[PDB]
């Protein structure tokens, strides 16, 4: 039927700062149907004891969650976010910018 | 000053995968409140915000009760989708409910919602009047015709006229804090290079709430809507939220440019530009 | 709190 | 790390039919191993690619199954065990009978009681929804008069408990094979939806059953009376729906139902009685 590609967001719950703890956040949304594997990852490696919201939808039927985990940004650690789905054929990965 | 109470259900077949599973959650504007998971160890209605808590074991009882038997109501409109569409019993379908209020700043009704679809896609709602129906396909108009029958809109709106108002209502007064005080956003503008010919000015909305807000560019006063990029409002996951909008500018003529923000915490719009 | 749906079927 | 473990097209299957277990785990279909101890596989440790398709199913087939499916990169090699399914296999001998209190025709929001006997002395008696992929309820048998019976609580009713249930005895030998089956026993829900209206209607008097919602079919019952009639309902020119049932029709107590094509378990509210004349 009509299946709908997840889009992605990858930011911090506040202003990132070097050396203070913070959380890392993966925003997927407007995707259809609603099984998803969202994964945060630490250069690469997934990183454990991750939550999310709970499974909502938005006006246009779409869905949308959100996952989550503490984490200290460093200067040398890259951050991102992994995202399958059945609209992709192998899993998408959007790096985390300070700026964007 | 306005405000809403919804509840979202999906309901989805997983054949092989798992059991039908029903999922439903509740909101106060943009705040979610209370959760149901068929999947769940101990199924049940449980708190999501801290105000729901200050309801009893009765309450709880009820949400649950109805829960488990919308839970039972949606596996079964699943198998009987697949007849009316002559799909396979080894696919994998989602039906979605949404129903609620929306009340002005006195507390009065302004519209009720009650929403159905089937693969994303309307299959039937209840129209404004709270008394009619408008079905979107042939299977639906059967829907339809079963529900007349059994007056499921005068029920509609008896519970979005009567108890949905009430509830809400009380849970803003429980929940005033949080529900009713708008966190207004905090704002800045970015700079950053995309070559030694323009670069790009990213205006900030962090921490507010409620998630509505306007973020814009104008240059030399006249706004940008065609040049401007703007992410979907995002959540900061404390339910708070954050947006940005951007826009490529030639080089050095950033003080053209002044992001606008309105929002309700807001008294006066904003207006901001960079320097640096 | 939630509507008690009509027990009705699609 | 938990797979989910699933029997298709039906966990109770009778012998000769089929069914098919798989093991669905990592977002696959995995390879796996099944289990009926959880610490030792069975089959010498046969390790199924895709799907176990039992086919003809046999006696031997009846079980409680678990599976762990490949995890080639983890310490053990294979995942933690899976929700357990069993296969109850039913049987061709001693086929117990299956009757509603007070009646088959159960209103919405109200229970009914589907009672599995027979003149077998079973030691435990099962209910089953045709179709439905639970574990059939168990019931020990109670014993009075020389009849072994079990009531079982349907309800509060809805659309979804109505329809076809089959019920079985126990087989002494095994816990996992069944009974043959008894004779299908149809549970039909009235309501919510609006009574009709049943009222005598070169003219002829008929027993006409009419509504303004779009019913398919009207089904008129007779107190004490065992056939109940049907008809499709006729659009009128009143924007009415309509059936007109017709010196060979008893006298008494009569109802009519309206009810949807496809839906045949899900009947309206009773019409009020209408006392027929000579
Ligand atoms: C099947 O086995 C599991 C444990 O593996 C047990 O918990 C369950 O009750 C068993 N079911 C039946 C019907 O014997
Ligand atoms: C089952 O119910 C019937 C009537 O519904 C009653 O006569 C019988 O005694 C009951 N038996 C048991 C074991 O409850
Ligand atoms: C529909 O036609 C019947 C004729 O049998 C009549 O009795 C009935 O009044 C009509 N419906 C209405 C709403 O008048």
């Amino acid at each position: 039927m009509i299946q709908r590609t997840p889009k992605i967001q990858v930011y911090s719950r506040h202003p990132a700062e070097n050396g203070k703890s913070n959380f890392l956040n993966c925003y997927v949304s407007g995707f259809h149907p609603s099984d998803i594997e969202v994964d945060l990852l630490k250069n690469g490696e997934r990183i454990e004891k991750v939550e999310h919201s709970d499974l909502s939808f938005s006006k246009d039927w779409s869905f949308y969650l959100l996952y989550y985990t503490e984490f200290t940004p460093t200067e040398k650690d890259e951050y991102a976010c992994r995202v399958n789905h059945v609209t992709l054929s192998q899993p998408k990965i959007v790096k985390w910018d300070r700026d964007m | 000053g306005s405000h809403s109470m919804r509840y979202f259900y999906t309901a989805m077949s997983r054949p092989g995968r798992g059991e039908p599973r029903f999922i439903a959650v509740g909101y106060v504007d943009d705040t979610q409140f209370v959760r149901f998971d068929s999947d769940a160890a101990s199924p049940r209605m449980a708190p999501r915000a801290p105000w729901i808590e200050q309801e009893g074991p009765e309450y709880w009882d009820g949400e649950t009760r109805n829960m488990k038997a919308s839970a039972q109501t949606y596996r079964e409109n699943l198998r009987i989708a697949l007849r009316y569409y002559n799909q396979s019993e080894a696919g994998s379908h989602i039906i979605q409910v949404m129903y609620g209020c929306d009340v002005g700043p006195d507390g009065r009704l302004l519209r009720g919602h009650n929403q159905y679809a089937y693969d994303g896609k309307d299959y039937i709602a209840l129209n404004e009047d709270l008394s009619s129906w408008t079905a979107a396909d042939t299977a639906a108009q059967i829907t339809q015709r079963k529900w007349e029958a059994a007056r499921v809109a005068e029920q509609l709106r008896a519970y979005l006229e009567g108890l949905c108002v009430e509830w809400l209502r009380r849970y803003l007064e429980n929940g005033k804090e949080t529900l009713q005080r708008a966190d207004p956003p905090k704002t800045h503008v970015t700079h950053h290079p995309i070559s030694d010919h323009e670069a790009t000015l990213r205006c900030w909305a962090l921490g507010f709430y409620p998630a509505e807000i306007t973020l814009t560019w104008q240059r030399d006063g006249e706004d940008q809507t065609q040049d401007t990029e703007l992410v979907e409002t995002r959540p900061a996951g404390d339910r708070t939220f954050q947006k940005w909008a951007a826009v490529v500018v030639p080089s050095g003529e950033e003080q053209r440019y002044t992001c606008h923000v309105q929002h309700e915490g807001l008294p006066k719009p904003l207006t901001l530009r960079w320097e640096p | 709190a939630s509507l008690n749906l009509p027990a009705v079927s699609w | 790390d938990k797979p989910f473990l699933s029997a298709w097209p039906s966990a109770v299957v009778p012998q000769g039919g089929h069914v098919t277990l798989r093991c669905h785990y990592r977002h696959r279909f995995n390879n796996f191993m099944l289990y009926k101890r959880i610490h030792i596989p069975i089959f010498h440790g046969r390790i199924f690619q895709e799907s176990f398709n039992m086919s003809p199913v046999t006696t031997a087939h009846a079980g409680n199954y678990t599976c762990r499916g490949s995890h080639p990169h983890s310490p053990t090699g294979w995942s933690a065990a899976s929700n357990p399914v069993v296969i109850m296999v039913t049987g061709n001998h001693r086929k117990p009978s299956l009757l509603a209190h007070p009646g088959p025709l159960v209103k919405s929001g109200e229970r009914v009681i589907l009672q599995c006997w027979s003149d077998i002395m079973f030691e435990h008696f099962f209910l089953h929804k045709e179709g439905i992929s639970k574990d059939p309820s168990r019931l020990v048998g109670q014993i009075h008069d020389g009849v072994s019976k079990a009531n079982f609580s349907i309800g509060p009713m809805m659309f979804a408990l109505a329809g076809t249930y089959r019920c079985y005895g126990s087989v002494t030998h095994t816990p996992y094979q069944l009974s043959a089956p008894s004779d299908p026993l149809d549970i039909v829900v009235t309501g919510p939806y609006e009574k009709p209206s049943l009222s005598a209607q070169g003219e002829s008097v008929t027993l006409s059953c009419s509504s303004r919602s779009s019913y398919d079919m009207y089904h008129l019952s007779r107190e004490g009376g065992a056939h109940e009639r049907r008809l499709p309902a006729v659009r009128k020119v009143n924007r009415t729906f309509q059936a007109d049932f017709p010196p060979a029709t008893h006298g008494g107590t009569y109802r009519c139902f309206g009810s949807f094509r496809h839906s045949p378990y899900e009947w309206s509210d009773p019409s009020d009685p209408l006392l027929v004349s000579v």
